[PDB]
């Protein structure tokens, strides 16, 4: 009764076939589940098999193999809305005749969206002054600065469903710079107005 | 619930020969339910030292058990098996009849 | 080897 | 659907508290798990059925009951600091077998003393001139700051009603002084609309931060206002 | 041609504590394991010599499952009480049997999983291992439970799969025991009644497996009616006994023939006085 599972986070671009694995050692596991938990919410079922083989819910494929002791989930056609922590779980008959549900530590998946026309900039916003790095490219990475008295936050994808538009944005602020704020992150030459 | 009375057969592991060590066997089967008392007697007295198999059961669902005891058969000695079950109103005795 | 499917009725 | 109550809760050390879990699905198996970073999901206690209860991997410091089928209460006689966790109740139709349905989660913080509970301050920041002119869109930033613990829920309201499009909130808060564990938190968000819509001054943009703090059932003896559960806001009007 | 079979029994003892539970394991007609709630070990225990090799991770897993059975039956006794509207003062029995048969080649042939309450059939897996047989509205409740939980499928997965592998392991691991063949040491006695008739008892001793056929034939025609036939019994040493017996009119004692059939004989025997 032990489950190992890569903690993540696994960053991939939209469209990439994700593969999540758990290996186990207990010969006695009979039920095998994939749970999807979206940050600050209660895990919800995604796949269930009691038997070996391969099951499919469209974009989703579950594989159990009792020989390798190997549980797999494949999300084909990654989408943004699949950023979650995916937990694997397995249950084994106990002597009180309960089935005990043992969970892997959970794999954090972050699936990046494709910015169609990256327009990177760093704006000064009208009021702890606030700097906004925005519109940058999905395959650019933003890093938390070294100046202890500044506050950089990770990149965040927003979506305007009506205008078929998506963009990335990070926020930095201190009590200045707004030219010196993101120098700790490796930013494309394009990004100051 | 269809209670069914035990079918008793007393007999010996191997063919009897006087002075040679054997087993005395009392086989109770077809009964239901499973509470049963069974004692192998020697000249009417209860042999201390009788083991018995693990309960199981046929397609019928009815139980059987074998009760057994090492002995050596002599000429004078009479052996029998005394069985009691809720299906009876007095315990049943079944004498051993080596000349079967 | 006994079974692992033991469910209540 | 499984229910937990309450969904947040703060206590000083030592006060007996109880998290009640409920379900009218007619399931017989219920258990309680905790979730802590890196440790994963650990079972605490469970119950295969009415009047039936049993310890889990981590039972020490917790007790339960199963007097009625539809409720499985989690009871902490004497809270410890390190009982601070996300607590999920799960139900199963029979034995624990097949699928297990999870509660929406109870977040719990057990403090040394309640000195450390601060309501959030809220501050909206208004679009950049250059941002409009360049891309013809308008990004608002809201900023929660100085709160403890992170029992917060941010939301954006556009003319009295809520609105989900063009909104991003950071998945995780952002410790203001990471060197301490008695450390207050900061958390940002973003709303974004077309230029013209923002440049319509008859449009009201409001960011709302719901804080789950103390109840009027918790002892206060500091100079300042009790950091009770409360909403804190900040407002901006579209500039033409 | 072979099989593995588990028999399981629980008997409630209202007023006097938890129900007595005994489980036992068979390969063909050979006992290889047991468990009794009333013994000290509280461990699955061996009963064949060839099984003792199995390491601690074996017995662990068996003892784990057997206890689960145990518990289920306990819970099942109380439930079944309610489906029948019975009180808490009577002693009641639950019985479960499952196993799998193979052929000459040791390939899957047949599977079964049977449950009986108070000595009558409750619910069983049908031949295809796909449906269930509800001999009640009470069992109708259970069926639903299982149908929804997809129990058939999983037991099928075990009955066709795991079942035959380990039986393969068992027959293999004990070939010098299990795939033996002891043939009927065949006999025949003659006794009186009342100066007028006599009995011919066809004996058969010391055979294995226990499967045998004793028929009687008068004038080349079998004598179905008027005949006494006892159940095969264990000698207590891995071998079985049986006998069949007929009363024949004094002086025809020689027109009667007994027919002993058993997979241990090259040619099916024929016996006469």
């Amino acid at each position: 009764k032990e489950v190992e599972q890569d903690p993540g986070p696994l960053s991939v671009p939209e469209g990439a076939i994700v593969s999540l694995n758990c290996t186990y050692s207990n010969s006695a596991f009979q039920y095998f589940m994939w749970y999807r938990q979206y940050s600050r919410k209660g895990p919800e079922l995604l796949m269930y098999t009691y038997s070996s083989g391969n099951k499919e819910d469209g974009r989703f494929t579950a594989q159990v193999d009792k020989s390798s002791k190997y549980i797999s989930l494949f999300i084909r056609d990654s989408q943004p809305s699949d950023s979650a922590t995916y937990l694997c779980a397995m249950s084994g008959l106990k002597e009180d005749s309960s089935y005990k549900l043992i969970f892997g530590s959970g794999t954090r998946l972050l699936v990046r969206p494709d910015i169609q026309n990256p327009d990177p900039a760093v704006y000064q916003l009208r009021d702890k002054s606030v700097c906004l790095f925005t519109d940058f490219d999905s395959q650019t990475n933003v890093s938390q600065s070294k100046d202890s008295d500044v506050y950089i936050t990770d990149k965040c994808v927003l979506d305007m469903r009506s205008m078929d538009f998506k963009s990335n944005s990070a926020v930095a602020w201190s009590n200045f710079a707004c030219a010196n704020a993101f120098n700790n992150s490796i930013i494309p030459e394009d990004t100051f107005f | 619930m269809i209670q069914r009375t035990p079918k008793i057969q007393v007999y010996s592991r191997h063919p009897a020969e006087n002075g040679k060590s054997n087993f005395l066997n009392c086989y109770v089967s077809g009964f239901h339910p499973s509470d049963i008392e069974v004692d192998l007697l020697k000249n009417g007295e209860r042999i201390e030292k009788v083991e018995h198999s693990d309960l199981s059961f046929s397609k019928d669902w009815s139980f059987y058990l074998l009760y057994y005891t090492e002995f050596t058969p002599t000429e004078k000695d009479e052996y029998a098996c005394r069985v009691n079950h809720v299906t009876l109103s007095q315990p049943k005795i079944v004498k051993w009849d080596r000349d079967m | 080897h006994m079974t692992e499917v033991v469910r209540h009725c | 659907q499984v229910t937990q109550n309450p969904r947040y809760l703060i206590t000083v050390t030592g006060k007996k508290l109880t998290v009640t879990c409920s379900q009218n699905m007619n399931h017989e198996y219920m258990s309680w798990y905790r979730q802590d970073p890196g440790l994963g999901l650990r079972q605490i206690y469970y119950s295969m059925n009415v009047e039936v209860t049993d310890k889990g991997d981590v039972p020490e410091g917790y007790k339960v009951s199963r007097k009625e089928k539809r409720n499985f209460p989690l009871i902490l006689e004497s809270p410890s600091p390190n009982q601070t966790s996300l607590y999920f109740c799960a139900s199963s139709i029979q034995q624990g077998a097949d699928t297990q349905y999870f509660g929406p989660g109870t977040r719990l913080t057990v403090l040394e003393d309640l000195k450390n509970v601060f309501p959030p301050e809220v501050a909206v920041f208004e679009p950049s001139e250059a941002e409009i002119s360049h891309t013809q869109k308008a990004t608002l930033v809201c900023l929660a700051t100085g709160f403890y613990p992170d029992h917060v829920e941010l939301s954006w309201w556009v003319n009295g009603k809520e609105v989900h499009s063009g909104v991003c909130t950071d998945p995780q808060p952002l410790k203001e002084q990471p060197a301490l564990n008695d450390s207050r938190y900061a958390l940002s968000s973003r709303l974004r609309v077309s230029a013209t819509f923002w440049q319509n001054p008859r449009n009201h943009f409001r960011c709302q931060v719901q804080f789950y703090g103390l109840s009027e059932n918790d002892e206060w003896t500091q100079d300042r206002a009790k950091p009770v559960t409360q909403i804190v806001s900040a407002e901006a009007w579209g500039r033409a | 041609s072979h099989s593995m079979r588990y028999f399981f029994t629980s008997v409630s003892r209202p007023g006097r504590g938890e129900p007595r539970f005994i489980a036992v394991g068979y390969v063909d007609d050979t006992q290889f394991v047991r468990f009794d709630s009333d013994a000290a070990s509280q461990r699955m225990e061996p009963r064949a010599p060839w099984i003792e090799q199995e390491g601690p991770e074996y017995w662990d897993g068996e003892t784990r499952k057997v206890k689960a059975h145990s518990q289920t039956h306990r819970v099942d006794l109380g439930t079944l009480r309610g489906y029948y509207n019975q009180s808490e003062a009577g002693s009641h029995t639950v019985q479960r049997m499952y196993g799998c048969d193979v052929g000459s080649d040791w390939r899957f042939l047949r599977g079964y999983h049977q449950y009986a309450y108070d000595g009558k059939d409750y619910i069983a897996l049908k031949e295809d291992l796909r449906s269930w047989t509800a001999a009640d509205m009470a069992a109708q409740t259970t069926k639903h439970k299982w149908e929804a939980a997809h129990v058939a499928e999983q037991l099928r997965a075990y009955l066709e799969g795991t079942c035959v592998e380990w039986l393969r392991r068992y027959l293999e691991n004990g070939k010098e025991t299990l795939q033996r063949t002891d043939a009927p040491k065949t006999h025949m006695t003659h006794h009186a009644v009342s100066d007028h008739e006599a009995t011919l008892r066809c004996w058969a001793l010391s055979f294995y497996p226990a499967e045998i056929t004793l028929t009687w034939q008068r004038d080349g025609e079998d004598q179905t009616q008027d005949t006494e036939l006892v159940e095969t019994r264990p000698a207590g040493d891995g071998t079985f006994q049986k006998w069949a017996a007929v009363v024949v009119p004094s002086g025809q004692e020689q027109r009667y023939t007994c027919h002993v059939q058993h997979e241990g004989l090259p040619k099916p025997l024929t016996l006469r006085w």
